[PDB]
RNA sequence: GGAUAGUGGCCUACCAUGGUUUCAACGGGUAACGGGGAAUAAGGGUUCGAUUCCGGAGAGGGAGCCUGAGAAACGGCUACCACAUCCAAGGAAGGCAGCAGGCGCGCAAAUUACCCAAUCCUAAUUCAGGGAGGUAGUGACAAUAAAUAACGAUACAGGGCCCAUUCGGGUCUUGUAAUUGGAAUGAGUACAAUGUAAAUACCUUAACGAGGAACAAUUGGAGGGCAAGUCUGGUGCCAGCAGCCGCGGUAAUUCCAGCUCCAAUAGCGUAUAUUAAAGUUGUUGCAGUUAAAAAGCUCGUAGUUGAACUUUGGGCCCGGUUGGCCG
RNA sequence: GGACUUUUACUUUGAAAAAAUUAGAGUGUUCAAAGCAGGCGUAUUGCUCGAAUAUAUUAGCAUGGAAUAAUAGAAUAGGACG
């Protein structure tokens, strides 16, 4: 239909979203040492749970 | 019945009129038929290369409501003039006129994706680099 | 570690019978000394040219120079 | 214009992607076995996949039939060389309902586990995968060597690697010198 | 009859009017060399095969011929056609769909390197020659193996089965660290030897080579299909995302980002093609009243298909095979 | 005793057949993809198993079968047997 419409925005919110650098961490451990924490991790301490068990949480419920 | 022949000697007919129906079947005619090479702006070929004739800001289809930036592209190959979707956040602002670019298909099978029509393509490369490299600031556009 | 071995009734039929390779890995032979196969050929070509000694031809080729 | 020295790839992918069942059943496999990745799983689990198919076919023959017996027999019979095939069990539909874990079971790795050695499957590959281990004169450092019968009482540390006599590493032996330059003199 | 190595309308002379076709001739297309074979795995099928072996063909396009046992040969010649190089302007010379390399084409493909040591071929010939072949180089085409950490110590929580009246508490083993401890190893690097035609790498091995800014793994995704956040900050139907449904107009689980989480991982994504899923090509095995589809009607040729009946029953011999029981 | 289907289709069993690939037996390439090697011993002059097998559904050839389905033959007897 309308094929010339504004291109003067172009990257607009790229363009504005303040920028804020990754904070360091420890190094995960790559290779079998990677599936050993995901294995004892998911199932074998059992972590938090709703009768379902629940991997990525943010802050609870409370 | 079944309406379809049983003879032991039907042999001919089943294996004309089968024949005689593939053609009902899309892909099948499309390959036979050749259009791929014909019709098609690429080649049939995964990809194509091409200049950016101008950059085009093409609204999107109902119900949404956004200008999709496109460029006019005249394809290397065969000047067959195609106009290609440039993906990502202020990405037409690395691609140029005249400037050459490599475009793909939309993994739609040739029909157009989503709210943008009449494009089918887009926009893999752009002076020779990629453009996810010059998104995510891997690499620089080469001084023209 | 495994590998094959040879002994040669007589040090002789070892020298005939050998390879010439072997031969100088031990010292038993000297390692000739030769232009590379490119070297070579080209000169197997640049003769391909001449016909006859040439040693006549250069007859022909000196006497133009000298008048 | 030579001859092509042929290839076969060793695994298969599963057809639904994402069973998060046959992903907890998997991960289970991995930190019970010490597993580096999925195709370790995925090797096997085709590798399996052939077995039985093998044994369905010959099953679909008459038995005393010439083939099924040759090659019933001969499938159960490396089956059974390696630690896969239980004693008697020894039939061909055992062969089918034969499980995993069954083959995952004789691995190098689970091995040196199953016999002192490492206390743990994980210190086992850190191991293997460093010369400190030997299946008679034969050093093997690959986790998945898979321990035959007659094999199993001769997976024993090197005659080197401080583990079984022969020096100590060089990480002892850099020890050694610190305490002697300095301290000594 | 002529010609041929030779049959034959192969060619000629004469004589006849024959030869092929709805069981698809003839003509057209092919982004067509044929096959061994490849992909896809319930089956039946679908799709591919320029390309490691066999066969055919061609050497810029065509035709012609020489030599020879063999060629209608092209790293042979002759002519025309198309390119096109050297030149003192008279003349002369070239044919990479051999090996390298260059230009062009394009989404798309490596060194103008070493060698006859192997494999095997040629010749007058154990010797000579061989870009056949072999070697190294470039090489994330596909394929295989599978490092990126392992084990303690300490202090809390406690899986603690208990003892048991109570901050009482047996005692291994899970879980946590701006807390410590020594052990191990090759990626490399490198004396040597090995490997090689000479090298190189692999195999082997002295002297070296692990504590976080390292020896620091990535790729994509986190609404549904689909595994994994309704956490924070940004933007406000804009920028942008989204195969498909859809998300964005001020508290966005879908955009831009931080944090965390998921999946596959030395690999992961995108595009085009194809195959399964597809009983949406259906022989197995679909559909046709109203969803797409029974020709208005009947005749009828090719085609497909087409009732029943003709040695049935009885009676014997011979040597065989998994099972009864037993050692 | 050999030859023997009026004329066929069908079906059985074989023959002549390529290797590589495929399926598949043997073999510890350190595992594996591979490879087709290898193994035993007095290892001071040796011994020794291998390098199988399956597969081709067209057509042709050979062969056992004759149910199913076609096909021929005595009617102006111009019939059959000897
Ligand atoms: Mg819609
Ligand atoms: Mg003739
Ligand atoms: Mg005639
Ligand atoms: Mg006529
Ligand atoms: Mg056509
Ligand atoms: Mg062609
Ligand atoms: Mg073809
Ligand atoms: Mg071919
Ligand atoms: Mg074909
Ligand atoms: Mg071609
Ligand atoms: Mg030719
Ligand atoms: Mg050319
Ligand atoms: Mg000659
Ligand atoms: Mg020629
Ligand atoms: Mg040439
Ligand atoms: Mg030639
Ligand atoms: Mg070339
Ligand atoms: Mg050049
Ligand atoms: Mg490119
Ligand atoms: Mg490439
Ligand atoms: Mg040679
Ligand atoms: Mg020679
Ligand atoms: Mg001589
Ligand atoms: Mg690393
Ligand atoms: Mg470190
Ligand atoms: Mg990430
Ligand atoms: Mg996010
Ligand atoms: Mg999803
Ligand atoms: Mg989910
Ligand atoms: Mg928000
Ligand atoms: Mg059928
Ligand atoms: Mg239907
Ligand atoms: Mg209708
Ligand atoms: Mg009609
Ligand atoms: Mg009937
Ligand atoms: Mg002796
Ligand atoms: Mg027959």
């Amino acid at each position: 239909a309308k094929v010339h419409g504004s291109l003067a925005r172009a990257g607009k919110v790229k363009s504005q979203t303040p920028k804020v650098e990754k904070t360091e961490k420890p190094k995960k451990p790559k290779g079998r040492a990677y599936k050993r924490l995901l294995y004892t991790r998911r199932f074998v301490n059992v972590t938090l749970v709703n009768g379902k068990r629940r991997m990525n949480p943010g802050p609870s419920v409370q | 019945g079944k309406g379809k022949p049983r003879g032991l000697n039907s042999a001919r007919k089943l294996r004309v009129h089968r024949r005689n129906n593939r053609w009902a079947e899309n892909n099948y005619k499309k390959r036979l038929l050749g259009t791929a090479f014909k019709s098609s702006p690429f080649g049939g070929s995964s990809h194509a290369k091409g200049i950016v004739l101008e950059k085009l800001g093409i609204e999107s289809k109902q119900p949404n409501s956004a200008i999709r930036k496109c460029v006019r592209v005249q394809l290397i190959k065969n000047g067959k003039k195609v106009t290609a979707f440039v993906p990502n956040d202020g990405c037409l602002n690395f691609v140029d006129e005249n400037d050459e670019v490599l475009l793909a298909g939309f993994g739609r099978k040739g029909k157009a994706k989503g709210d943008i029509p009449g494009v089918r393509f887009k926009v893999v490369k752009v002076s020779g680099v990629s453009l996810l490299a010059l998104w995510k600031e891997k690499k620089e556009k080469p001084r023209s | 570690s495994v590998g094959f071995g040879l002994v040669y009734n007589s040090v002789a039929e070892a020298k005939k019978f050998e390879p010439t390779y072997r031969l100088v890995r031990y010292g038993l032979a000297e390692k000739v000394e030769k232009a590379s196969r490119q070297q070579r050929k080209q000169k197997k070509n640049r003769d391909k040219k001449i016909f006859g000694t040439g040693k006549r031809l250069a007859k022909k080729v000196a006497r133009r120079n000298a008048d | 214009p030579r001859a092509p020295r042929t290839y076969s790839k060793t695994y298969s992918t599963p057809k639904r992607p994402y069973e998060s069942s046959r992903l907890d059943a998997e991960l289970k496999l991995a930190g019970e076995f010490g597993l580096k990745n999925k195709k370790e799983i995925y090797r096997i689990s085709f590798q399996l996949s052939k077995i039985r198919r093998a044994a369905r076919d010959l099953l679909t023959r008459d038995e005393k039939d010439p083939k099924r017996l040759f090659e019933g027999n001969a499938l159960i019979r490396r089956l059974v060389r390696v630690g896969v095939l239980s004693e008697d069990k020894k039939k061909l539909d055992y062969v089918l309902a034969l499980k995993v874990e069954d083959f995952l079971e004789r691995r190098l790795q689970t091995q040196v586990y199953k016999l002192g050695l490492a206390k743990s499957v994980h210190h086992a590959r850190v191991l293997i995968t460093q010369r400190h281990i030997a299946v008679g004169k034969q050093i093997v450092n690959i986790p998945s060597f898979m321990v035959r019968l007659d094999s199993e009482k001769h997976i024993d540390f090197a005659p080197t690697s401080p583990f079984g006599g022969a020096r100590p590493g060089r990480v002892a032996r850099r020890n050694a010198a610190r305490k002697a330059e300095a301290s000594g003199e």
